[PDB]
Protein backbone atom coordinates (compact mmCIF):
# COMPACT_ATOMS: atom_id res chain seq x y z
CA UNK A 1 0.00 0.00 0.00
CA UNK A 2 1.02 3.74 -0.81
CA UNK A 3 1.97 5.82 1.71
CA UNK A 4 0.27 9.95 2.77
CA UNK A 5 1.14 11.84 -0.06
CA UNK A 6 2.26 9.47 -2.72
CA UNK A 7 0.49 9.88 -6.27
CA UNK A 8 -2.68 7.17 -6.75
CA UNK A 9 -5.50 6.68 -8.94
CA UNK A 10 -9.33 8.45 -9.18
CA UNK A 11 -9.94 4.79 -11.13
CA UNK A 12 -8.23 2.39 -8.52
CA UNK A 13 -10.21 0.87 -4.53
CA UNK A 14 -9.21 2.94 -1.66
CA UNK A 15 -6.78 0.18 -0.59
CA UNK A 16 -4.02 2.09 -2.98
CA UNK A 17 -3.57 4.04 0.14
CA UNK A 18 -2.56 3.20 3.40
CA UNK A 19 -4.91 5.27 4.54
CA UNK A 20 -8.06 4.06 2.86
CA UNK A 21 -8.66 7.51 0.81
CA UNK A 22 -7.25 8.49 -2.36
CA UNK A 23 -8.41 11.62 -3.05
CA UNK A 24 -7.80 14.73 -5.46
CA UNK A 25 -5.07 16.78 -4.97
CA UNK A 26 -6.29 20.55 -4.13
CA UNK A 27 -3.45 21.49 -6.84
CA UNK A 28 -1.47 19.69 -8.84
CA UNK A 29 -3.81 17.56 -11.24
CA UNK A 30 -3.32 14.26 -9.56
CA UNK A 31 -4.76 12.34 -7.07
CA UNK A 32 -3.15 11.44 -3.87
CA UNK A 33 -3.28 9.02 -0.79
CA UNK A 34 -4.52 10.95 1.76
CA UNK B 1 -11.35 17.03 -18.44
CA UNK B 2 -14.51 19.55 -17.21
CA UNK B 3 -16.60 20.58 -19.30
CA UNK B 4 -15.39 18.86 -22.49
CA UNK B 5 -16.10 16.75 -25.27
CA UNK B 6 -15.78 12.60 -26.04
CA UNK B 7 -12.49 12.64 -28.38
CA UNK B 8 -13.36 9.75 -30.43
CA UNK B 9 -11.94 6.88 -30.58
CA UNK B 10 -7.60 7.18 -31.20
CA UNK B 11 -8.20 10.61 -32.42
CA UNK B 12 -5.58 12.24 -30.41
CA UNK B 13 -3.24 9.13 -31.28
CA UNK B 14 -0.13 10.79 -29.13
CA UNK B 15 -1.86 10.60 -25.77
CA UNK B 16 -1.06 8.08 -22.95
CA UNK B 17 -1.67 6.89 -20.18
CA UNK B 18 0.90 6.51 -17.34
CA UNK B 19 -0.69 3.36 -14.96
CA UNK B 20 0.67 1.84 -12.34
CA UNK B 21 -1.58 -1.26 -12.09
CA UNK B 22 -4.49 1.98 -12.47
CA UNK B 23 -4.25 5.15 -14.85
CA UNK B 24 -2.59 7.82 -12.39
CA UNK B 25 -1.34 10.61 -15.53
CA UNK B 26 -1.27 11.38 -19.18
CA UNK B 27 1.64 11.73 -21.26
CA UNK B 28 2.25 12.74 -24.87
CA UNK B 29 4.34 10.85 -27.06
CA UNK B 30 7.86 12.51 -28.50
CA UNK B 31 8.92 9.38 -30.75
CA UNK B 32 8.28 5.97 -30.94
CA UNK B 33 10.60 5.61 -27.75
CA UNK B 34 9.99 8.70 -25.48
CA UNK B 35 7.13 10.61 -23.68
CA UNK B 36 6.69 13.72 -21.77
CA UNK B 37 5.16 14.30 -18.55
CA UNK B 38 4.62 16.28 -15.61
CA UNK B 39 7.69 16.17 -13.35
CA UNK B 40 5.16 15.71 -10.44
CA UNK B 41 4.49 12.90 -11.75
CA UNK B 42 7.47 10.48 -11.12
CA UNK B 43 6.99 7.38 -9.59
CA UNK B 44 8.59 4.24 -9.98
CA UNK B 45 7.24 1.15 -12.01
CA UNK B 46 5.26 3.11 -14.63
CA UNK B 47 3.44 1.39 -17.49
CA UNK B 48 3.11 3.34 -20.38
CA UNK B 49 -0.50 2.93 -22.53
CA UNK B 50 -0.74 3.78 -25.98
CA UNK B 51 -3.49 3.53 -28.07
CA UNK B 52 -6.18 3.64 -25.73
CA UNK B 53 -9.21 5.01 -25.84
CA UNK B 54 -11.75 3.79 -22.90
CA UNK B 55 -9.17 2.77 -20.31
CA UNK B 56 -10.89 0.28 -17.95
CA UNK B 57 -12.09 -2.11 -21.64
CA UNK B 58 -9.76 -3.36 -23.87
CA UNK B 59 -10.57 -2.95 -27.40
CA UNK B 60 -7.53 -3.82 -29.69
CA UNK B 61 -5.24 -0.81 -30.41
CA UNK B 62 -3.78 -0.26 -26.83
CA UNK B 63 0.19 -1.11 -26.45
CA UNK B 64 0.93 -1.46 -23.19
CA UNK B 65 5.16 -0.93 -22.81
CA UNK B 66 7.09 -0.48 -19.30
CA UNK B 67 9.33 2.36 -19.01
CA UNK B 68 12.85 2.07 -18.63
CA UNK B 69 13.93 5.50 -17.71
CA UNK B 70 12.02 8.35 -15.89
CA UNK B 71 13.99 11.42 -15.85
CA UNK B 72 12.95 14.52 -14.20
CA UNK B 73 13.99 17.61 -15.18
CA UNK B 74 17.03 18.85 -13.26
CA UNK B 75 15.99 22.08 -11.77
CA UNK B 76 12.17 20.67 -10.93
CA UNK B 77 11.13 22.98 -7.63
CA UNK B 78 8.52 21.34 -6.38
CA UNK B 79 7.70 24.49 -3.81
CA UNK B 80 6.86 26.49 -6.81
CA UNK B 81 6.10 24.10 -9.64
CA UNK B 82 9.43 25.49 -11.89
CA UNK B 83 10.43 23.06 -14.71
CA UNK B 84 7.55 20.50 -13.96
CA UNK B 85 8.65 18.39 -16.65
CA UNK B 86 9.70 14.53 -16.98
CA UNK B 87 10.90 12.76 -19.73
CA UNK B 88 10.00 8.84 -20.21
CA UNK B 89 11.94 6.39 -22.22
CA UNK B 90 9.79 3.03 -23.27
CA UNK B 91 11.80 -0.35 -22.50
CA UNK B 92 10.86 -0.84 -26.43
CA UNK B 93 10.14 1.02 -28.94
CA UNK B 94 6.05 1.66 -29.97
CA UNK B 95 5.01 0.30 -33.21
CA UNK B 96 3.65 3.76 -35.02
CA UNK B 97 0.72 3.52 -36.53
CA UNK B 98 -2.71 5.95 -37.12
CA UNK B 99 -3.34 5.25 -33.70
CA UNK B 100 -0.32 5.56 -32.19
CA UNK B 101 1.64 8.50 -33.33
CA UNK B 102 3.99 10.85 -31.98
CA UNK B 103 3.46 14.80 -31.47
CA UNK B 104 5.94 17.44 -32.84
CA UNK B 105 7.97 19.40 -30.07
CA UNK B 106 7.41 23.44 -30.68
CA UNK B 107 9.54 25.66 -32.85
CA UNK B 108 8.46 28.84 -31.26
CA UNK B 109 6.54 29.28 -28.21
CA UNK B 110 2.63 30.26 -28.70
CA UNK B 111 1.24 33.55 -28.65
CA UNK B 112 -1.27 34.20 -26.32
CA UNK B 113 -5.40 33.83 -28.17
CA UNK B 114 -3.43 30.71 -29.55
CA UNK B 115 -6.24 27.93 -29.72
CA UNK B 116 -5.22 24.41 -28.28
CA UNK B 117 -6.54 20.83 -27.44
CA UNK B 118 -5.78 19.38 -24.00
CA UNK B 119 -7.17 15.71 -23.22
CA UNK B 120 -7.40 13.14 -20.85
CA UNK B 121 -8.85 10.99 -18.31
CA UNK B 122 -8.73 12.92 -15.64
CA UNK B 123 -12.08 13.94 -13.65
CA UNK B 124 -14.87 15.25 -15.47
CA UNK B 125 -16.22 17.05 -12.35
CA UNK B 126 -15.07 20.01 -10.39
CA UNK B 127 -16.74 18.32 -7.48
CA UNK B 128 -17.29 15.15 -6.34
CA UNK B 129 -16.74 11.47 -7.78
CA UNK B 130 -16.69 11.32 -11.43
CA UNK B 131 -16.56 7.66 -13.26
CA UNK B 132 -14.60 8.34 -16.66
CA UNK B 133 -13.61 5.87 -19.31
CA UNK B 134 -13.01 7.08 -22.83
CA UNK B 135 -10.23 9.84 -23.38
CA UNK B 136 -11.55 13.78 -22.85
CA UNK B 137 -10.59 16.98 -25.16
CA UNK B 138 -10.94 20.44 -24.44
CA UNK B 139 -10.28 23.26 -26.84
CA UNK B 140 -8.70 26.03 -24.94
CA UNK B 141 -7.05 29.25 -25.42
CA UNK B 142 -4.12 30.24 -24.02
CA UNK B 143 -4.46 33.25 -21.69
CA UNK B 144 -2.44 36.70 -21.30
CA UNK B 145 0.47 36.16 -19.50
CA UNK B 146 -0.75 39.18 -17.52
CA UNK B 147 -4.03 37.79 -17.17
CA UNK B 148 -2.41 34.40 -15.85
CA UNK B 149 -0.26 36.46 -13.14
CA UNK B 150 -3.50 38.69 -12.64
CA UNK B 151 -5.61 35.25 -11.80
CA UNK B 152 -2.21 34.11 -9.70
CA UNK B 153 -0.49 36.62 -8.38
CA UNK B 154 3.12 35.72 -7.26
CA UNK B 155 2.59 32.15 -8.70
CA UNK B 156 3.16 32.11 -12.31
CA UNK B 157 7.09 31.43 -13.63
CA UNK B 158 7.97 31.93 -16.82
CA UNK B 159 8.31 28.60 -17.81
CA UNK B 160 4.06 28.70 -16.85
CA UNK B 161 1.48 29.85 -18.82
CA UNK B 162 -2.50 29.80 -18.55
CA UNK B 163 -4.95 28.39 -20.59
CA UNK B 164 -9.07 27.93 -20.54
CA UNK B 165 -11.89 30.12 -19.46
CA UNK B 166 -12.01 32.67 -16.70
CA UNK B 167 -15.56 31.85 -16.32
CA UNK B 168 -15.62 28.18 -15.16
CA UNK B 169 -17.13 24.79 -15.87
CA UNK B 170 -14.09 24.19 -18.31
CA UNK B 171 -10.33 22.76 -17.08
CA UNK B 172 -8.05 20.10 -17.25
CA UNK B 173 -8.35 18.16 -13.91
CA UNK B 174 -7.19 15.64 -11.26
CA UNK B 175 -5.97 12.55 -13.47
CA UNK B 176 -5.37 14.84 -16.23
CA UNK B 177 -1.81 15.69 -14.79
CA UNK B 178 1.00 15.02 -17.20
CA UNK B 179 -1.33 15.03 -20.73
CA UNK B 180 -1.07 17.00 -23.57
CA UNK B 181 -1.65 20.89 -24.73
CA UNK B 182 -1.30 20.80 -28.65
CA UNK B 183 -1.77 24.26 -30.51
CA UNK B 184 -1.52 24.33 -34.54
CA UNK B 185 0.07 20.46 -34.46
CA UNK B 186 2.75 20.98 -31.84
CA UNK B 187 3.24 20.02 -27.82
CA UNK B 188 2.71 23.66 -25.79
CA UNK B 189 1.95 22.31 -22.90
CA UNK B 190 1.31 19.70 -20.04
CA UNK B 191 -1.42 19.48 -17.40
CA UNK B 192 0.46 20.67 -14.12
CA UNK B 193 -1.70 22.53 -11.61
CA UNK B 194 -4.57 25.27 -10.73
CA UNK B 195 -6.49 26.00 -7.94
CA UNK B 196 -8.73 23.04 -7.95
CA UNK B 197 -10.40 22.20 -11.15
CA UNK B 198 -12.91 24.62 -13.29
CA UNK B 199 -13.09 27.29 -10.91
CA UNK B 200 -14.10 31.10 -11.82
CA UNK B 201 -11.43 33.23 -12.45
CA UNK B 202 -9.13 30.36 -11.64
CA UNK B 203 -7.46 28.88 -15.37
CA UNK B 204 -5.02 25.91 -15.69
CA UNK B 205 -1.44 26.04 -15.42
CA UNK B 206 0.82 24.62 -17.71
CA UNK B 207 4.61 23.76 -18.26
CA UNK B 208 5.52 25.67 -20.94
CA UNK B 209 7.03 23.15 -23.19
CA UNK B 210 8.64 25.13 -25.70
CA UNK B 211 11.48 26.19 -23.08
CA UNK B 212 12.73 22.58 -22.82
CA UNK B 213 13.53 21.62 -26.15
CA UNK B 214 17.27 21.60 -26.11
CA UNK B 215 16.84 20.07 -22.41
CA UNK B 216 14.48 17.44 -24.53
CA UNK B 217 16.55 16.44 -27.29
CA UNK B 218 19.51 16.53 -25.16
CA UNK B 219 17.83 13.89 -22.88
CA UNK B 220 17.17 11.22 -25.71
CA UNK B 221 20.10 11.89 -27.51
CA UNK B 222 22.40 11.17 -24.02
CA UNK B 223 20.11 7.99 -22.94
CA1 LIG C 1 -8.54 0.25 -23.56
CL1 LIG D 1 -5.63 1.27 -19.18
CL1 LIG E 1 13.47 27.28 -9.81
Amino acid sequence: CSPSGAICSGFGPPEQCCSGACVPHPILRIFVCQ
Amino acid sequence: IVGGYTCGANTVPYQVSLNSGYHFCGGSLINSQWVVSAAHCYKSGIQVRLGEDNINVVEGNEQFISASKSIVHPSYNSNTLNNDIMLIKLKSAASLNSRVASISLPTSCASAGTQCLISGWGNTKSSGTSYPDVLKCLKAPILSDSSCKSAYPGQITSNMFCAGYLEGGKDSCQGDSGGPVVCSGKLQGIVSWGSGCAQKNKPGVYTKVCNYVSWIKQTIASN
